[PDB]
RNA sequence: GACGGAAGGGCACCACCAGGAGUGGAGCCUGCGGCUUAAUUUGACUCAACACGGGGAAACUCACCAGGUCCAGACACAAUAAGGAUUGACAGAUUGAGAGCUCUUUCUUGAUUUUGUGGGUGGUGGUGCAUGGCCGUUCUUAGUUGGUGGAGUGAUUUGUCUGCUUAAUUGCGAUAACGAACGAGACCUUAACCUACUAAAUAGUGGUGCUAGCAUUUGCUGGUUAUCCACUUCUUAGAGGGACUAUCGGUUUCAAGCCGAUGGAAGUUUGAGGCAAUAACAGGUCUGUGAUGCCCUUAGACGUUCUGGGCCGCACGCGCGCUACACUGACGGAGCCAGCGAGUCUAACCUUGGCCGAGAGGUCUUGGUAAUCUUGUGAAACUCCGUCGUGCUGGGGAUAGAGCAUUGUAAUUAUUGCUCUUCAACGAGGAAUUCCUAGUAAGCGCAAGUCAUCAGCUUGCGUUGAUUACGUCCCUGCCCUUUGUACACA
């Protein structure tokens, strides 16, 4: 925490960009089409916009469980 | 049996003046809708983040420069309320891309 | 275990790269955004730097 | 489904008799 | 470019000499085993590692370097 | 690559329970986040794991992302000798 | 269609006119050539290469050169091999080196490596004349196209035009065309106008306490991050409003329009930009990219790291600049006024204040993640009173000696700063040549980018603030028709 607002809002923008890249590369055969990130109390949300979501899910939730873990382990989310 | 005053300070910062202002004004009519006492949303001078750069990856050509900007709008609305509303008002009125900040303590 | 393989990268162009492409050359460092100018332009929109004037 | 939860399987198979230790002469 | 300057005498790697390992465990009289090559006193070396015998030198090889024992 | 099996286990183990590894593209880091080894041992171990199948790799902004695969699942099942149907990143946690 | 060293029309301060301020001369700064060199890494050479690659390089950067290491050579097979495939090292020698690099000596390690072939892997290696993408140029331009109809067997043409007007294929008008779309306009952003709307202890006013100084006659001039009250003119930014070249008048096919006058915050597209069709270039960029084809290389490496040097090298040619030649001035006191900005978390950015120091600086503290603190950024030109007096003078500040300090692991080829000294060329610059029409030109600083340290650069910013046009096609450049073609890879 304890950032500047200028540094904050720019930092979030970069955050969007790095995120949108990693999906663009990892969800190409799924018709990935962009994201938005919702920052709430107790949670940060990420809504994948792909045309073939049944492959983004994976067998009762395997693939998104990996993608979260991926996004998790990198940006240091608890 | 609860609910004393706290003298809250809700700061709103964002670069989307339509969603920022919607969250900003809906708050002001979700507080005098139910008779608090306050100081209306205070607009801080919008700051502008400039970035001036040549377009060319290389060096050839006339020296075309190009400057991007990113505008930051930061509001604050001061509320005197109990714990029941402020916690009702922090969960709701979330907006993707409008950073709500709630501080207390006139000290 | 090899005390023969590194030298101070604490400052200057050798310490920093572009967080996208890893180049040290022509880094935009303003606002801690630390991206080279060639990568910035292909990301400026998604970062939230847009063109008004 | 596909149980035993490896993260804790080393904690259930954490029973002893899988080592040996003795040394220290001269 | 300017290929191949090279004044002569290329350099060699290490070899790691064969040295068919220790019978340096002298038994005396069937089968009193007298255990040549005194071992090492550092708790990271559980006395199974021995000390190399150079001149003015008892060296613990298991410590990649550490702890010159002098006798 | 050259490394003691001691460090090989920390990777091979951690890849099995967590199912996914991340690693910044900077050798000389000398200590992975979340693992007990040099960064270099991680990247080249997964690269070895990847080139015989067993895991995919993604790069995207100087950070490898490694995805343990189905055919990989049995290999390190052997290497960790854990029994068939032990685990993976393949658990729906409680109710989430 | 494209092209012409034919004809007729335009348009523009990257064209002239009318001028301004200069450059070209000088000292230095900085780039490019050249030469030099172990190497002085490299791309680019008319406008469209030459303070350009954000290119201000002490290490790093880094590509270059003199040398030293490492494999981070995935995976398949094969060989080797548990009687040991391989790994590592103390001291010495060695070495720039406290590199087990190699070597002596002899422990250590346990199938991770080794050797080989195949396959790959990195590479600021080549190829921008193999590509993507981006960018620059034509373009300070105005062009592109379909529907219904008309002409032609057809490719096509007409629409899309003599003229007029416009910044504009902008329109008026003429008219086998009528009526539309892309592009121009619209749109968007910013700078200007609101005593009207909503308020604000992070903005500020008037009142009042509480309080100081001078006059006293009630006054005048201040202090007091909450002692209170009220307001929103000033500042801030939301929502609106406002302009449409309005009214009137000259001119004109009395058409689009144009010119003057009044009013108006604003009437040069309101000013300044952002966006920007179809098309072309062998324009630039493989040295921004984990964008990429192919070629090369791949362990005495063109991989990479480490040590040191080099990119700064100096008979000289060219380009961008800085500072000047003084009296509209230097200098010394005094007055003393902006705007765009930035600023430190798992950290040492922006710094007030108090001391110490001539100075640079140092030291003790402190406010600030910021309209809150730095900051009223008390900036500079400038304005005021003095000294000097036309003399290379006190103009000028090159070169150079000597000392002190800061940044950094490091300052030698002197990063920067300060002090004393030294006191060059330059007496307004040949042929040439650049930029510009109003808050513009020029003068003047400042913030930001780069940045540990270094701006004589750049992107923006405000401050002081003119002269002369308000025209034309003569010079140059480009568009447009007409016209010729045996060109169409034009
Ligand atoms: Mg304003
Ligand atoms: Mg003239
Ligand atoms: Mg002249
Ligand atoms: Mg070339
Ligand atoms: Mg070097
Ligand atoms: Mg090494
Ligand atoms: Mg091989
Ligand atoms: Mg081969
Ligand atoms: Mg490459
Ligand atoms: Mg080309
Ligand atoms: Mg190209
Ligand atoms: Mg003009
Ligand atoms: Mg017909
Ligand atoms: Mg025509
Ligand atoms: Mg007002
Ligand atoms: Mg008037
Ligand atoms: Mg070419
Ligand atoms: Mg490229
Ligand atoms: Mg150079
Ligand atoms: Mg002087
Ligand atoms: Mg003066
Ligand atoms: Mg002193
Ligand atoms: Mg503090
Ligand atoms: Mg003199
Ligand atoms: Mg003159
Ligand atoms: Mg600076
Ligand atoms: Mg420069
Ligand atoms: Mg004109
Ligand atoms: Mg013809
Ligand atoms: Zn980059
Ligand atoms: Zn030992």
């Amino acid at each position: 925490a304890l950032i500047s607002k200028k540094r904050k809002l720019v930092a979030d923008g970069v955050f969007y960009a790095e995120l949108n890249e990693f999906f663009t590369r990892e969800l190409a055969e799924e018709g990935y089409s962009g994201v938005e990130v919702r920052v709430t109390p107790t949670k940060t949300e990420v809504i994948i916009r792909a045309t073939r979501t049944q492959d983004v899910l994976g067998e009762n939730g395997r693939r998104i469980n990996e993608l979260t873990l991926l996004v998790q382990k990198r940006f240091k989310y608890a | 049996q609860q609910q004393q005053i706290i003298k809250i300070r809700i700061t709103l910062t964002s670069t989307k003046v339509k969603q920022l202002e919607n969250v900003s004004s809906n708050i002001v009519k979700n507080a005098e809708q139910h008779n608090l006492v306050k100081k209306g949303p205070v607009r801080l001078p919008t700051k502008v983040l400039k970035i001036s750069t040549r377009k060319t990856p290389n060096g050839e050509g006339s020296k075309t420069w190009e400057t991007y900007e990113m505008r930051i709008h930061k509001r604050y609305i001061d509320l005197e309320a109990p714990v029941q509303i402020v916690k009702r008002i922090t969960q709701i009125t979330i907006e993707p891309g409008v950073d709500v900040e709630v501080v207390v303590a006139s000290n | 275990e090899n005390v023969w393989f590194s030298h101070p990268r604490r400052y200057g162009k050798g310490s920093r790269q572009c967080r996208v492409c890893s180049s040290h050359t022509g880094l935009i460092r303003k606002y801690g955004l630390n991206i080279c100018r060639q990568c910035f332009r292909e990301k400026a929109n998604d970062i939230g730097f847009n063109k008004f004037r | 489904a596909k149980k035993v939860e490896l993260d804790a399987e080393r904690i259930e198979t954490a029973e002893k008799e899988a080592y040996v230790p003795a040394t220290k002469v001269k | 470019k300017k290929v191949y300057t090279t004044p002569k005498k290329i350099k060699h790697k290490h070899k790691k000499v064969k040295l068919a390992v220790l019978s340096y465990y002298k038994v005396d009289a069937e089968g009193k085993v007298t255990k040549l090559r005194r071992e090492c006193s550092n708790p990271t070396c559980g006395a199974g590692v021995f000390l190399a015998n150079h001149k003015d030198r008892l060296y613990c090889g298991k410590c990649h370097s550490v702890y010159k024992v002098n006798a | 690559m050259l490394m003691p099996k001691e460090d090989r286990n920390k990777i091979h183990q951690y890849l099995f329970q967590e199912g996914v590894v991340v690693a910044k593209k900077d050798f000389n880091q000398a200590k992975h986040e979340e693992i007990d080894t040099k960064n270099l041992y991680v990247i080249k171990a997964l690269q070895s794991l990847t080139s015989k199948g067993y895991v995919k790799t993604q790069f995207s902004w100087q950070y490898y992302y490694y995805t343990l695969t189905e055919e990989g699942v049995e290999y390190l099942r052997e290497y960790l000798n854990l029994p068939e149907h032990i685990v993976p990143g393949t658990y729906i946690q409680e109710r989430n």
